[PDB]
């Protein structure tokens, strides 16, 4: 349950906020994506 | 070879696909045996 940001390589759910640095629980590589939404997305079949 | 001298970190050995995403500069250092 719950996830905030992910890493460009070692896709490990992180989670932060201001000043808490912008790195990862290991890999220095300071990228990070902001994982999907909770509210489902609805599509049409055409 | 490629490097990234940023304050709050040493000098990260850089790679293409990153400089790309982070808008950086895929360049490396230049040194010269200067004489006194
Ligand atoms: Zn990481």
């Amino acid at each position: 349950a719950t996830l905030k940001y992910i890493c460009a390589e070692c896709s490990s759910k992180l989670s932060l906020s201001r000043t808490d640095a912008v790195r990862c629980k290991d890999c220095g590589h300071r990228i990070l994506l902001k994982a999907r939404t909770k509210r489902l997305v609805q599509f049409e079949a055409r | 070879k490629p490097m990234v001298n940023e304050s709050d970190g040493v000098t990260h050995a850089l790679y293409p696909q990153e400089a790309r995403l982070r808008n950086l500069t895929y360049s490396s250092g230049l040194f010269v045996d200067v004489k006194k």
